[PDB]
């Protein structure tokens, strides 16, 4: 029905914080996911670009 | 002879025993890591705690 794409770059090791029920600097202050999240998470290395 | 009313005594004994064995079931670990819900929520993440 409604699909939205979010884009952001983290320091790499914080990918575990982008998940429902997680805590941390990114999860609690920048980007929080709800416990009822229904979607997909896509993350890849960008050391050559950013 | 105090054993004359054993029929009526077994009625209140079976009900008391059924309630006592029901409380002890709360201490059981039905395949979980603990029998306390507060401990599971504090130790594991919401994705795994479910």
């Amino acid at each position: 029905t409604n699909v939205y794409a979010d884009s952001f770059v983290i320091r790499g090791n914080e990918v575990s914080q982008i998940a429902p029920g997680q805590t941390g600097n990114i999860a609690d202050y920048n980007y929080k996911l709800p416990d009822d999240f229904t979607g997909c998470v896509i993350a890849w290395n960008s050391n050559k670009l950013d | 002879t105090p054993s004359a009313l054993g029929k009526l005594q077994d009625v209140v004994n079976h009900n008391a025993q059924a309630l006592n064995t029901l409380v002890k079931q709360l201490s059981s670990k039905f395949g979980a890591i603990s029998s306390v819900l507060n401990d599971i929520l504090s130790r594991l993440d919401p994705p795994e705690a479910e």
